[PDB]
Formats: C-alpha cells, structure tokens, sequence
C-alpha cells in the first residue's frame, strides 16, 4: 500500500489543475448544515458551522488496486492539487485543528477524489431593517473559486447538494428557519467570470420579545396618561404630575426600544411605534395645560371629548399600524 | 490554616453518622476526603466530597452503602454509614485538600488532617 | 540507561513509518480508549449558548509499528515526536472554539510502551455550544453535552470507548460554577450514521442546575416589596389625590427600572419565562392599582375596601401558581 | 547572477547564531523611532497603543562585500539568515508586528558591513497613572526597550541621532482624543537581574489631559443642580409639597449625574478631584433639604422665614468658597 | 494539454529564481499597477476613529524572469507558487489590523503571461484608522482614507500607479453602510519623501456623510418636547406649587437622563459638538423655566406673561442660529 | 574571539543531540532551578474570577552534552538554539490563556556554560485562574496562586526547585494594582500524585487584599444618605400627605437606581455579600419608612415621635453589626 502512495505523489505536479488547459475542471459540491449560529444584527453577520464537501476527478491519481479506496490523513492534503474555494461574502471564517486538521481526504481507484472539510463561517447578510421586528430577512452564503475562471474550474451541486439537521439544535434563538434554496450563478470580475455558488437561508424574526418588552409596556403608559382625563380637574398637582411623569417613563422606555438594532437611520416599525405612543403622552399634558387655563380663566368640556378622542385616535392608529405590517 | 476535628464515630455490631467540622481558610481546600487505617494497614481512602457544589465520589468497596453530605453554613461535613461490616474496623480521618492538589485517592496530596475516630465494629 | 542504544531503538521505530496509514491498515478496525480529566468548567453563557472546558484529553490506542524491544520501561519522549506518529483525527463535533496551550510548550504528551501502546494526551480548552430550554429560566435545569468523534475514518476503521467504563471521566467534582451546580455526568458511546458512512460517537453530558438564590435577591424581592408598596396607596385617605397618583406611577416607574434592566442579560428568546411572566404579572398589579384609584376619584366626585381584599389575595394566588408551577 | 553570486558568498560560512565580533568588542546597535501614530490612551487599563518605525543599525563585518552598488536593498525574507539584536519592550503588553501582503521588515546592507533594519511595529505598553488630580492631570507614559539576552558588556544600544532628535513625533501623528503631546525626552540607563547587567533605553512621552469633555460633561450640570437646589429656599415654606419634593428630586439628579461621571475612570483607592466636587455637590443638595426640615418643623411650632434667609446667604456662599478653593487647588497643582 | 510539457516549462522558470532581488535588479524601477475591488466597508467606529474595509486588491507588474515561450496561455497556478516569486511589499501605512482570508485556502491568485506579467490577487480585511472631525457631529462629513506604499523599496527601485486611471477602484456603489452614505472617492498618486529615501505612494479616499435621519428622532425630538413640556408651567396657575414645581423638576430630570445616555455612545472629544450645544442648551431652558417659577412664588408672596411670550422666542432663536450654523 | 573556534565548537555540541531524550536518560533525575522577575499583573477579573500576569520566566539545569571545554565564557546564543536544545516541559496548571512575547523577536534567552549548565528565560503574559471567596466582598482578602508543574516527566525524571529559596521571586513591589495591594507571597515546592504517577510542583500564591476606599464612597456614602434623607418624612407634618409619600418613593425610587447600577459589576453568586446585605438593608429602611406613613394617615383618618426614636437607632445598629462583622 505504501508503493502505491509514493508513485501517486511522484511526478506530480499539485501547481497545475487537472485537464489544466484539456477541459475545465468540474467539482461537485455538498454541504450539510451542522447548525446555523446568532444572527448579528448590529454587524449585519450570521455564524454558519458546515461540513463543506467538494468531488472531483483527477486522472493523475488513478492507482490499480484492490482497495479501491485510499482514506489518508490531513497532511496527504498539501501534496496534491486542492480547488482554491473561497466564501465571497464571509468574513471570519476559521477550520478548526483540535485534535487534528478537521479534513478529509479520500480517493478513488479511478481518480474520483473526496475533500471534505469542517468550517465555521462568519458571513455578511445585509439586513434591511425595515417593519422589525416583524422583518424576514434572506441571508445567503456564496463561494466559488478565487482564481480559475469558469473556463477552468466548474462548480455543480449534487441532488443532495444542501443538507440541514434536525432545526433544533440550531443556534438561532432569535429567527426562525423557514426556508432553503440553492442557486448557481456566473458573476463577472476584473480577473474574469466565475461560477459562483449560493445558499439563500430565508429566517424571520419572532416578535414575542418585543411584545413584552417594548410593545405592551409602551401601551399601557399611553392608557395611564388617559387616565388624567377622568380626574378633577380642579386637582392641579395629580393631573400634573400624572402627565410629566408619563413622559418621562415613555423617555426610558424609549432608550431601551433600540438597545439591539443597529445605527440605520431609517424609521422602523419599532421606533415608529415607540415615537407615536410619545406624541400620546405628551399630547396628554398639552391638553390638560390647555384644559387648565380656560378653566381657570366648547373648551370647557374638554375632558369628555379627551376620554373619547384619545381612546379612539389610539386605538386607530393601533388598527392601521398592525395591519400595515403583519399584513400587505 | 484549616483545623479539621471529626465525631460521631462509636463501637456498634447499623447506621452511623460522622460529622468533620472545619475552621479557618476552609475556601483554599475545597475538597474534603474521608480516609481509614486500619491496623498493620497504610490508610485507605473512602470518600472525597467538596465543599462547594457537592458532588460526590466514593471508593468501590464503600459504594452505595456509605454516603457524604456537606453544607458550608456549617462549616460541617457529614459522612453516613450503613450496613456496616466487619472490614469496617479502621481510624477513620478527615482530611482537606487543596484546589490544585491533583489526585483524590492519595493521602500525600491532602495537608490538613484529622484526629482520627476510632471504630470497631 | 544506554542513550544511544534508545536513540537506536527510537530511529528504527520511525524508519519507513508511514503517518498517512492507520495501524492495522486493511484490517480490523483499531480500538481507541479515551479518558478526559476535567480541569474547570470556565463559563457557561446563555446568551451564546455554550460553554468553555479546559481538559486533560487522552487516548489510548495499540500501533504495532511502534513495538519494541529490549527495552522494559514506558519511553516518555518529547511532545514534537507526536508529529512523526499516526493519532486519530479526533474532533469535537459541538466545539465552536477551540485551542491546545502552547506555554511554555505545546501541553502534549506521548508515552510509548513495549507492546505498541501509544499514550497521548493533550490540554485543550474548547467551547461547545449547548442549546438551552429556557421557558423554566431561571428555574431550569440544562443538559449540556461534549460530543466526540473521528472525522474521516468510519467505524470500518476506528472504534472509540472509554477507557474504565463510568470511571473514565473525573475532576467533576472540583468544578465550582459560580452560578450552576453538577447534579450529574453521564458517559454515552454509540455509532453515529452518515452519508459518508458510520462513525464512531463518544458523548460526554453535563446536567446543571441553576443558583436561583441570586435571582431571589436581585430580581423577586424588589418586585414584591414596590407590589406591596403599592398596596400602601389604599390606607391613604380618597382625597389625597396628589399622594395616591404621585404613588401610583412612581411604582410604576419603579416596575420599568426593575424590567429593563433585567431583560439586558438574556437573549431575545420568544417565549415567555418564568421571570418574564413574573416581571409582566407584577407590572399589571401596579397598573390596575393606578386604575383602582381612577375609578374611585371618578365615582366620588367601598371600592377601596373591595380592592384592599382582593389585590393581596389576586398576589399571592398569583405566587402561589407560579412558584407551584416552576418548583 | 552578478549579485546571486555576491549574497551566496555572504550566507557562505555565516552563523546567525553569534553576534557581529563576538567575543571580543562590544557590539553597538543605533536605533532610531519614527512615530506613525501615537494611539488612544486607555485610563482603565493603564495602557497606551503607538505604531512607530523601529529602526536598527549595527556594523557586522562579516557581511561585507565588494560590488559596484553600494547599499544592498533586499527583500524581508533575507532577515532570518542573519544575525538580529533581540530589542523587546519592556513594558510592552501586547506588541504586533505587522505581515500584511509582506513582512513589513526593511533590511539593507552597505558595503562597509553597516545594516539597517527597520520594522513597523504597533505597540501597547504599561502606564502606570496616578489620577488624584484626575481629570486636570498629566502624565508621562514611558517606553523602554533593550537587548533581551545579550547583556551591557556583549551588546549595547545608542541613539543613531543625538537623544532629542532620536525621536521624533510629527504633529499629524497625534491620534490622541483626550490627551494633548507636550513633548518627549529621551534616556538611557542600567538594569539590574539574576541573569545580568543590561542597556535600557527609555522614552517618555508627556500628556495633559484635555478636560473640556469632563467639563461639560459632569462639571457644568452639578453646578446647575446645586443652584436648583438652592432655589427651594426662595420658594415660601407654606408650599410643602413643592418645596419637599424639590429636594428630594434634585438628589435624584445628583445620584444619576454621580453614575454617569465615574463610568469611565478605572476604580482607585484614592479620590479623585471629580469625586471630590460630586461628593461636595452631593453634601450641599442634601443639606438643602436638611433646611427644609428645621424651617417645616420649626414653623409648625410658630403655627417669610428667617432661617430661610441665613441658609440664602450661607449655601451660595460657601460653594461659592468651595469652587474657588477647588479650582485654584488643582489648577495650581 | 500536455502537463508534462507545462511542468516542465513551471519548473524551468523557478529553476534559478531568486525571490530576493527584484525584477530589473539594478535598473529601472519596475512599474507595479493597482487596482481595488471593493467588497464591502463593514463598520465606520467612531469612538476607535477608524473604518473595517475589504477588497481585492490585485497587483500587475512585469518579471523578465518569469517569461515562457510556446504556450499561448495565461497560466493560472495554484496560490502556493506566490511563495517561491517576487512580490512587491506592499503594506497599507493608516491600518491598524490585517489579515488575508484563509478558508477554504488562502485567497490568492496567481496568474502568469507570456511576456512575463504577473497578476498577484489577495482578498484583504483591513482597520485602517480615519481621523474625524466631529464639530459638526452629527452633520459632519468625513475624508476616510486607505494609503498604499511601498515598505523598503524606493522610487528608485519601484513606482506604483492605478491601473485604469479613474476606474482602477470598483465596487464602491455596492457600499451600504446604515449611518453613512458614500459621496465621493478619489484616487491619489503621489511620492512620500522620508529620512530612508522617497517612497511611491497611492491613496484611495471617501467622503462620508452621516446620515442625520436617526439622530433627529432619538435626540433632537425627545429634547423639543420636553422644553415645550416646560412651557406648559406657565399655563398652570401660579398658586399651585406642587403641580409648577413637579412640572420643572420632573422635566429636568427627563432631560438629564435623556443626556447621559446620548454621550455615552461618543469618545470624549473637549471640543463642542452640534449635538453638545442641544443638549446643554435645551438643559438650561428647563433650568430656567424652574427658576422662573421661584421668581413668581417669591414676588407673590406678569413675569409668566412675560415668559410666556420669550421663552418660546427664544428657543426658537436657539433652534434657527443652530440649525443654519450647521446646515 | 576566534569565531570560527566558536562555531566548530557549537556545531560539535549540536552534532548527534537528541532533543527526544532528558539529559541524565535513564539516571538519577534532572534538577530544574526556576525563578520568576514578576513585570506586572495586568488586571485582577472578579467576573472571569482570573489575574492577568506578565512575567520573566527563568529555569536552571545542567546538561552534560552540553558541556564543552576550551572557552571560558559564557555563550549566550540567538533564541532560535532553543529549539534544537532540550527543554524542560513547564506548563501552568491554573492557567487559562497564555503566550511568549515575540517582539521584535521571541522573548527568549539561551545562554551555556561551560559545565553544560543552560540558562533559559522567557517572557511569558499569562492568564491563571484564581477562584475567589466574595462573602466577605468588598472586604475580602483572596490567596491567588501560579502552579507549575512538568506536564510529562514525573519525579523518577525531572526535579523543579526555588532557585535562591525565598529570594527566588522578585519583582513584587513594582506590581501596582489600582483595586488592590499586594499583602504578601509565599513559595511552596512540593509533589503532587496523578494517575500516571508523582510530579514536581512548584506554587507561587499572592495574597491580595481589596482597597475599601472607592467602594465606601461610591456605594456606601450614596445609600446612607439616601437613609437619612427618609428621616426627613418624620419631621414634615402628617397633614402633608403629597409632600410624605412623595418622599418615601423618591427614597426608594433612588435605592432602586443605586442598587441596580451597582450589582452589574460582580457575578452572579448565590450567597450573600457584604454589599448585598447593605443594600437590601438600605431598601428595607426606605420601604419600612413609607409603611410607616400609611399607618400614621390610616390612624389619624405618637407613631411618628417612636420612628423618629427607632428608625436612626435601628440603622445605627445596623450599621454597627455590619462592620464589626466584616471588619
Ligand atoms: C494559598 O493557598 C495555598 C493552598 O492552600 C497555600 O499553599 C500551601 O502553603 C503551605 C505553606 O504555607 C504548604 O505547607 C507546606 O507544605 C510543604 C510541602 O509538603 C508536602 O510535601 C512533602 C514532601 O516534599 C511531604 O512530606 C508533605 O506531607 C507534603 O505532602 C511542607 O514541606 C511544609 O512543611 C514545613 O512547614 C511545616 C509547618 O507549616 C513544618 O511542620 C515542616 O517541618 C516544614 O518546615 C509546609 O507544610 C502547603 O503544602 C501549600 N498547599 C498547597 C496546596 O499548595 C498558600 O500558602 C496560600 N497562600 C496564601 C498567601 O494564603
Ligand atoms: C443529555 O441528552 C442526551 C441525549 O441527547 C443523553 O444521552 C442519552 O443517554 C442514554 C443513556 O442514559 C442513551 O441510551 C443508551 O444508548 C445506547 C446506545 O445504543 C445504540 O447503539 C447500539 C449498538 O452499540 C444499538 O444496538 C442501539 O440500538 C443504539 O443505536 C444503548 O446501548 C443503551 O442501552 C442500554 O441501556 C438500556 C436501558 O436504558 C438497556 O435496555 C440496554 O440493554 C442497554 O443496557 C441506552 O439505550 C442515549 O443513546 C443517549 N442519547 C444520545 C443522543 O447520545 C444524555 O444522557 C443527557 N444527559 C444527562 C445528564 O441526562
Ligand atoms: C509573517 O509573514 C511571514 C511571511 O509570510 C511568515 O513567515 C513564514 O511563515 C510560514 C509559516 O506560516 C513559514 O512556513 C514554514 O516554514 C518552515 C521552515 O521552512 C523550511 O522547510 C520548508 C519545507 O520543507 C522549506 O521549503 C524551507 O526552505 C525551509 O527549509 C517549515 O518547516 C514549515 O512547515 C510546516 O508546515 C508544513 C505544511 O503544513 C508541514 O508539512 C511541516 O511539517 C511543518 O509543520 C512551514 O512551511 C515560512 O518559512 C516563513 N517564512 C519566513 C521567511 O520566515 C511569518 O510566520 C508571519 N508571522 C506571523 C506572526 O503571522
Ligand atoms: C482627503 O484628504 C486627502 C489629503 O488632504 C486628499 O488627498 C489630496 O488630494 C488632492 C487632489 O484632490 C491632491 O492634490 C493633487 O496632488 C497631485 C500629486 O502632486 C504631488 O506629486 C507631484 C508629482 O507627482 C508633485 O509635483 C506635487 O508637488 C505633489 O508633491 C498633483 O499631481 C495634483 O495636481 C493636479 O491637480 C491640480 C489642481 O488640484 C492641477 O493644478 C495640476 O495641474 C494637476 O492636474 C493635485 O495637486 C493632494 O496631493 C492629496 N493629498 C494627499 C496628502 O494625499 C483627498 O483628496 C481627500 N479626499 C476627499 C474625498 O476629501
Ligand atoms: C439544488 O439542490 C437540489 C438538491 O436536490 C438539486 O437537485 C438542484 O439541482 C440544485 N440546484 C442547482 C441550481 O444546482
Ligand atoms: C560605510 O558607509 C556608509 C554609507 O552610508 C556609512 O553610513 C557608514 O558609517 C560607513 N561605515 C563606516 C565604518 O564608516
């Protein structure tokens, strides 16, 4: 068996591609989705852990035998010709050494070669957070190679081409997996045109925290600053005070509204919502100021158009806000 | 500095409770191992236990029939034994073990040790 | 004693040593026996979701390549020969960052024995995801898992178990997590099916069981006593309307304070857990005790004793479900 | 190979392993600092980031060679054949050399054996700070270099030019935010170890720290504070509620004003001049509704005050005093 | 089509190659064009003053070494060959962190030609520091530049330029950063003079502009209506103490809370932002509404006329002076 | 002076060594003398419950292969003879993350004599863990302490000792830590048992006790006169029912703020500090003072002249037990 590896390695030459000028190189590609990690929506990232495996022919290699299988170790790697695939929109991407190089290395009698490698990877998915948190968002994963064109290397999913686990053990605690759809592209560079493999994971974000946290909090500061409306007028300290202090807990909640999203500078559903329910609760004082001075100086009866205007103006902005969002 | 004083050993034929209770530095050995030497012997382990967490581990020959208990309030570690046997007949020691002091079942490593109980049983 | 005679004796054993072949090539598969010795559980994170272990990790294979004789004693050679020497491509299949110590020198350590046994140990501290079922949290108990396995050879060519049965795992005991506490460690070996064919699967798991006596203090107390304080607003007189409503919403200030910066320390999980029903249910007690006071100014210009009955009771039946729920 | 022949006969019979004359005279090593970027300073971990350019000269006749160019500019790869003075930082915490699309190493050999050797390095080094004047305080955050191993009587260092112009830190270098770049000076000395006697070379640079931050920040709206608290003794002691709460709701502002001041400065025995001004400005909002209570219990025995009028003299008075006392204090300092 | 015959010509070229001496040795410099394809600009910190860029930054030069005959083909090696060939050094002098992607290998091209060209390809993630002026935060606009120069050649030895003149950098309207917009770049050549020699130098530069849609909503709005929420005081009639003095505290505190949570997402600058003088001077008109109440109470026991006629002037001067000084 | 009589005479030492086989193979075991030159200890981490420690590592021993004759010098060599040289496998067992300097080189040092005795120095940044009893936080005193131990070689092989007894660390009053001082440092050599058998031990523990000043005036002075300042309801008439309740929230809405705040900065143990118990304590007076009130309001729709008696005696006793307990 170690003549046979020896006579593969001699008179090879890992600088030159398979059929380097006879034909492009066709690789088969297949991953299997060891878990998805945290989406990072403040850097617009997503951590990945798969098993990226890749198949090609390399005649150089054909050996006759009776094994008909050859399973080698990591360092077998370096010595013969490796496809230079790369992510094109990852950032940190790590293959992990512990205990050894996470790679395999198997080949064939008839030159088929299997290369399979463990990676976690640190993509970017640009994403546009508009209606958040009730945005879905469609994070996608290219690779291709970094250097030989699509006259040269050839990539091609296989019909089991993007394998998931089980969604369970996934590390996604904020989105949902809802989707999974593989593409194959050609995108045209500088050097030249490459075949470009993607991998679009369709998430959507699950609003039960934000309803807790910011949404029925927020609400029900707006329903307290109502509540002035039924008091005496005549009772200036706790209508006042009512009023000022609503806002200033519209104020803290506020802050903790965005303490997750990035710096976007467009207006969220999330932050739409928090700044109309701040208009309530100051419109709330500006109507007892109003209220107060008439008074104490039709208007008169402006606490019972209060406790039906505000209610109502509330509630049909709740109507049209909802409906704009989770639904058309 | 950790002072170790263990009672609650008697002469019987049976249930028995030992308590080792601690002053000093007990945070600095965490690990509290019960020890026994019987006559003509070198001194064999029973049981170490921590101070923390608790959880537990016993010899073999002492295994579901001798259970150790801890509470740090106390400062007290107690060490239960039923169905006792005659192979029993040994000085019972407590001792204490420092965080890093590698091996459980090596009495070297433990610093700190008791009086030693006598029991015969 | 001889250390050219070793010298010898070592330069045979790796002349013409092939890494790339696995002892025993085209035959029965090699049995590999691995024990961990746990040094510390570092940190356990609930907003990651995982943990990070620092461990002694050896195994314990036979490579009659490497027999020698004449010699009657365990040669302990230096940690660079491992690289001359076939090891099993063993990974972590759960781990998501993971490093072998290299101070002052790489923490490896290879012992040979006359027979063909090859010691070899390693220091690795790694961080292993552990998905977490926080719907009790902070009540809940977490079973987190170490899962080991060959990357390339299948069960055709390597076998894993662990060497001394439920003994071959220990140090458990000296694990002190500030926050969790080891109730139990179990020891699983199977066979793991994939489309490159079957592997061998070791599995090492960790049931912990959260502090909930930080929680208590921190979290609990001052929810019940600004609930309790709130009740105070009953004992004062209908006319104080400025006392009643200033107590009102400052307790309810107090509610938001408490619930913000609570939340900041888990992650946005979307279901509801045992302090998220809490910090919402104690956050509408001081909201219906505002209202209680609307209602009353708005009938008088009897309700009050009604709610100074029932908003202790409606608390402490609230408690009593919630605590008889998650204990 | 007009030069391949040249570079061949130099590495010919060449250890890397001694030093240029060894054994005999003392090797003398010139080194020269251009500083790129003098980076943030940070108060919390004492430390200071800087990029210079770390150049070395030294005479090593072994290298000598006779051609018709007379400075050998080579690539970074060669360095590793040759022998290196082993400069560390003393006081470095974490020092980076940088490797991007090259070794950023200069290396150049004239025919007179004399090499340059210049690195681009980004340094982290230790600043210890003692912040009792903090925030109207400066410092001197030193950096020491030196032969790791080879000791005073085998290698020595020299500054290439003389000890002023050694150094030297363009203005557009100075990526500073709350610090200002006096100036630097330059020294060498002698340490002593159990392994021996070794050339120290050190360099201080000087900071003032910019306060204006700090100023508005904290120091402009506890004043505000102090002098909304003295605004209770104007309003007339009938007004309870007004007056109480006027008390009680600017401790509020002072305890969260206090927060925000300290979330910065790293914890430190010591007090620091900050602390001092919020703690007094603490005192006086509480003393200010300590005056409330004698004017509200008095009055009820009574039941256009005159302890209110003593505490509208007395309280802009003497933080009047204290301002004065604490400006002059620490700015002469 | 015949391996044999290219590995023979591959091997040819390296047989001989010294990566130590430069193309033309002795001559004249070697001309190595640019150019950038920009992939995306990840992060602009202002706290850190500095900006995440990556690229593909691609290399030409010509090498007489390396020229090969009788193969009409652009020869594209593997990314190891890089290591055994001269490649300039080049280095960015304004980056604080580096690196060069290595998954699945190391993204590198290496692309050959007759003639002795060579294209040299890196996928590059790059810190590079930008000074920024933040007087006018947050209508500010910002000059974040990337310097490329050579490290130890000279002018002498080598010369850099943009290959394709205006169009050697791509990619740039796919830059989508959330808090900036992309007005403008610009491509640089020039010579840097130091005390080793003069240096070529290239410079690609961008004009940021912040984005003032998100200040104005968080900040600005929040800060307006509280001053105006301050002016509802001088409606409220003058005997009622406890609702005025509530009023102008509770307003001060809002702002105070409002502002030291703004500055914490800022380095400490001395100088005055835009954003510096709003606050504080929104901090004093709530000052002064509480002062001007005192005023009232004292004398009492027409001034709320007259503030009620000014402070609404007056914030409105405070508003358009701001604003025109700015924008 | 002769180099060339230098070099032949360090190519014979080189030529047929083993860097596999421990000097003295198979004989008596080799003495290891260490000492440390402490440069700082970064960072003290309650949270990670670590120190940060960068140190001048330094290990004697004597190798007979080594020894060479002729030269009466001793040679210190470049830092890369190291690696064709016999080391000792030092490891720090309580270590978490640690690495050797490497610029503008590896911080490391060789230096021979002619006996064969090997001087070997690093410099090494290391993070070690340091478990830490905070029940007595921020008044507590922790023992954190450095093991080293030989990771392969047990005491039939190899030897470690205090090169100079108690004098063989130095460098412990240049260490200044802001939080804390440095009480005193112990050295302790002893032999620890494993499964694979006995091994040297070397330990190097610091006690360091926690500097009370900035806790007092950042936590205790805020919460004592927050304390006092709800003694003030007690001398405001019962009449003043806004002006009381008010207070009493206010009060408590303050401890609520400095509680939180302060309770961020530790991690989540479950047992109780001193800290803790102040600060609940504290919360407990505001919340008895305002119940206090609704019984007086109740009552009258005497009490208040047994509070005002009670209430500063009770917190002065407090306050009393408190210290003396930690202190
Ligand atoms: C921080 O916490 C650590 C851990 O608790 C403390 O470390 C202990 O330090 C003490 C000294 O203060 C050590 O006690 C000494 O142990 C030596 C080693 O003995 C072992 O090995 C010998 C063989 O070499 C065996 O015979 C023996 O049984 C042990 O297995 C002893 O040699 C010392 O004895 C000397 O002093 C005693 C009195 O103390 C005399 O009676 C003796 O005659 C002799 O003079 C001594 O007993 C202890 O081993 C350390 N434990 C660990 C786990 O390291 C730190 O001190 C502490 N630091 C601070 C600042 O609090
Ligand atoms: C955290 O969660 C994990 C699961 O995610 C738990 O791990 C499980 O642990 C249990 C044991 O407690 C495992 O059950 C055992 O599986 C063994 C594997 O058998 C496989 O392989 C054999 C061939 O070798 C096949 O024949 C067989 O069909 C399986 O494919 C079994 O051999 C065991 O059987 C033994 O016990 C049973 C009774 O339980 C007897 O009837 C049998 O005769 C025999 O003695 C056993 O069934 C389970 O597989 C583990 N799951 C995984 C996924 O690994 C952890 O325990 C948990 N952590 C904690 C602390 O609870
Ligand atoms: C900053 O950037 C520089 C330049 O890129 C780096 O310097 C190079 O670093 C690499 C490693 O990253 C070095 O490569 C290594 O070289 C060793 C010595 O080279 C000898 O052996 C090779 C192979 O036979 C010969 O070609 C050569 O002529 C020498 O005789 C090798 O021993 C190493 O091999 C290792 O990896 C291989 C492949 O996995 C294994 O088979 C081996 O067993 C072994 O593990 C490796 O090839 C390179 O030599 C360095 N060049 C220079 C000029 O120094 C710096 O490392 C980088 N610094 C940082 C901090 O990133
Ligand atoms: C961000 O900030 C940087 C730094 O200020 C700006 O960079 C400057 O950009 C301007 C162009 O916008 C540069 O000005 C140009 O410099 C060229 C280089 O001149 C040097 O080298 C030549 C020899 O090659 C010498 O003769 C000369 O003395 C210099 O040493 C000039 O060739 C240019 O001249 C051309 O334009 C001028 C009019 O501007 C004509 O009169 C000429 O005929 C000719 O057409 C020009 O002067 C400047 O050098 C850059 N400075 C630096 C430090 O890089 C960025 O532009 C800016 N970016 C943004 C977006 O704001
Ligand atoms: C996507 O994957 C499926 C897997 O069955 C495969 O059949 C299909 O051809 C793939 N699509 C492309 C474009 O390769
Ligand atoms: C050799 O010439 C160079 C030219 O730059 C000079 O710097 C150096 O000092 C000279 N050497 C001696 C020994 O004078």
């Amino acid at each position: 068996v170690t003549v046979i590896l020896n006579n593969l390695l001699e008179g090879y030459d890992n600088k030159l591609r398979p059929d380097i000028g006879v034909k492009p190189t066709l690789i088969h590609t297949d991953m299997y989705v060891n878990s998805i990690g945290p989406v990072n929506a403040i850097n617009m990232e997503y951590t990945i852990d798969i098993f990226f495996a890749q198949t090609w022919y390399d005649r150089r290699l054909k050996f006759n035998s009776t094994i008909k299988v050859l399973r080698l170790n990591s360092n077998m790697v370096g010595k013969i010709w490796i496809p230079d695939t790369f992510f094109r929109n990852s950032k940190k991407a790590d293959a992990h050494w512990i205990t050894t190089p996470n790679r395999m290395l198997r080949i064939w009698n008839d030159g088929r070669v299997l290369y399979t490698l463990r990676l976690t990877i640190d993509a970017e998915c640009q994403l546009q957070l508009h209606n958040f948190p009730m945005d879905e968002h469609s994070c996608p994963l290219e690779f291709s190679s970094y250097g030989y064109p699509r006259e040269e290397i050839v990539y091609q999913w296989k019909r089991s081409s993007v394998e998931v686990g089980d969604t369970r053990s996934w590390r996604l605690y904020q989105f949902s997996f809802v989707g999974l759809r593989n593409t194959t592209e050609v995108v045209k560079t500088t050097s030249g045109d490459y075949v470009v493999m993607s991998v679009y994971f369709d998430l959507s974000r699950r609003m039960g925290y934000f309803t807790i946290q910011t949404y029925i909090p927020c609400t029900l500061i707006v329903v307290l600053s109502w509540v002035s409306f039924w008091i005496n007028k005549d009772a200036v300290p706790a209508r006042t005070s009512l009023g000022i202090t609503t806002v200033l807990t519209m104020t803290t909640l506020s802050t903790i509204a965005r303490k997750s999203l990035p710096k976007v500078s467009y207006v969220t559903a999330m932050d739409l919502f928090v700044s109309v329910c701040f208009i309530f609760v100051f419109s709330a004082l500006v109507e007892y100021g109003t209220l107060h001075y008439f008074v104490s100086n039709r208007i008169a009866k402006m606490d019972s158009y209060a406790r039906i205007f505000f209610p109502t103006a509330f509630c049909l902005f709740n109507l049209v806000y909802w409906v704009s969002y989770l639904y058309l | 500095q950790v002072q170790l004083v263990e009672s609650g050993g008697g002469l019987v034929q049976g249930s028995l409770r030992l308590s080792c209770a601690a002053s000093g530095h007990t945070f600095n050995y965490p690990i509290m191992g019960w020890f026994r030497q019987a006559p003509g012997k070198e001194r064999e382990f029973v049981g170490a236990i921590s101070w923390s967490g608790g959880s537990t581990s016993y010899a073999d020959s002492v295994k579901d029939r001798f259970t150790i208990s801890r509470d740090n309030a106390k400062n007290t570690v107690y060490l239960e034994m039923n169905n006792l046997k005659p192979e029993d007949t040994a000085v019972y020691y407590c001792a204490a073990k420092g965080r890093y002091s590698g091996g459980l079942y090596y009495p070297t490593n433990y610093d700190y040790w008791g009086q030693g109980t006598q029991v015969t049983v | 004693g001889n250390m050219s005679f070793v010298k010898e004796t070592v330069d045979k054993l790796l002349k013409g040593y092939d890494i790339r072949l696995r002892p025993d090539f085209g035959g029965p598969p090699v049995c590999v026996g691995m024990n961990i010795d746990i040094a510390s559980i570092d940190m356990v994170s609930e907003v990651n979701m995982d943990y990070t272990l620092t461990m002694y990790f050896q195994q314990y294979w036979r490579d009659k390549r490497l027999a020698y004789s004449g010699i009657p004693l365990n040669l302990t050679l230096d940690n660079r020969v491992a690289d001359q020497l076939w090891v099993p491509d063993t990974y972590f299949l759960n781990d998501k960052k993971s490093f072998v110590h290299g101070v002052t020198v790489k923490n490896r350590m290879i012992r040979l024995h006359p027979d063909g046994t090859v010691l070899y140990g390693l220091r690795i501290t790694t961080t292993a995801a552990c998905m977490m079922d926080l719907r009790r949290y902070p009540l809940d108990e977490q079973n987190c898992t170490l899962e080991i396995e060959s990357y390339g050879y299948t069960t055709d060519d390597i076998e894993f178990y662990w060497r001394g049965g439920d003994k071959a795992v220990t140090g458990v005991e000296r694990i002190e997590l500030p926050q969790f506490s080891i109730v139990e460690h179990r020891l699983v070996s199977r066979n793991v099916v994939f489309a490159t064919g079957a592997y061998p699967r070791l599995s090492l798991s960790f049931r912990l069981k959260r502090n909930i006596g930080y929680f208590i203090l921190q979290t609990y107390m001052p929810s019940i006593l600004i609930t309790i304080l709130s009740w105070v607003s009953f004992w004062i007189n209908y006319d104080a309307s400025a006392a009643r409503v200033a107590l009102g919403i400052t307790t309810v200030l107090t509610m938001t304070t408490i619930n913000t910066h609570l939340r900041e320390t888990l992650p946005k999980i979307p279901y509801v857990k045992a302090i998220d029903m809490y910090l919402m249910g104690c956050f509408v007690f001081v909201f219906l005790a505002l209202l209680e006071y609307a209602f009353v100014n708005y009938i008088f210009f009897a309700i009050d004793r009604w709610s100074r009955i029932v908003f202790p009771f409606t608390f402490s039946l609230f408690n009593l479900v919630y605590w008889l729920y998650y204990v | 190979e007009n030069f391949t022949r040249i570079l061949d006969s130099l590495l010919d019979g060449y250890d890397n392993r001694l030093r240029p004359g060894f054994g005999g005279p003392v090797t003398e090593v010139k080194t020269d600092i251009y500083v790129t970027s003098f980076g943030p300073v940070s108060d919390v971990e004492m430390e200071y980031t800087m990029d210079v350019f770390f150049r070395q000269t030294w005479i090593d006749k072994r290298l000598k060679y006779d051609g018709p160019i007379e400075i050998l500019r080579l690539n970074n790869m060669m360095v590793t054949k040759v022998w290196t003075p082993d400069t560390f930082f003393r006081n470095g915490k974490k020092s980076v050399s940088h490797n991007m699309t090259a070794p950023n190493k200069l290396f150049r050999i004239m025919r007179n054996g004399t090499i340059l050797y210049t690195m681009r390095l980004t340094i982290s080094a230790e600043c210890p700070m003692r912040l009792v004047d903090f925030p109207m305080d400066g410092h001197a955050c030193p950096l020491k270099f030196g032969s790791y191993a080879y000791p005073k009587s085998e290698m020595i260092y020299t500054w290439t030019k003389g000890p002023e112009k050694s150094v030297e830190v363009p203005k557009e270098s100075s990526s500073l935010v709350q610090y200002d770049l006096i100036g630097q000076t330059v020294s060498s000395e002698t340490i002593k170890s159990i392994t021996g006697e070794y050339i120290v070379m050190t360099v201080y640079f000087h900071l003032r720290r910019k306060m204006g931050y700090f100023m508005i920040q904290t120091y402009i709206p506890c004043i505000m504070t102090v002098i909304l608290s003295q605004v209770s003794f104007w309003i007339n002691k009938e007004s309870v509620p007004a007056r109480t709460v006027f008390g009680i709701t600017t401790v509020l502002t002072m305890t969260t004003l206090s927060i925000s001041a300290r979330h910065s400065l790293p914890k430190v025995s010591y007090a620091t001049a900050m602390d001092w001004f919020i703690a007094v400005c603490f005192a006086f909002v509480f003393s200010a509704l300590i005056e409330f209570a004698a004017v509200n219990y008095f009055t009820n025995i009574q039941m256009t005050s005159k302890i209110d009028k003593y505490a509208r003299i007395l309280f802009p008075v003497t933080f009047g005093a204290f301002n004065m006392v604490y400006w002059v204090v620490y700015l002469s300092k």
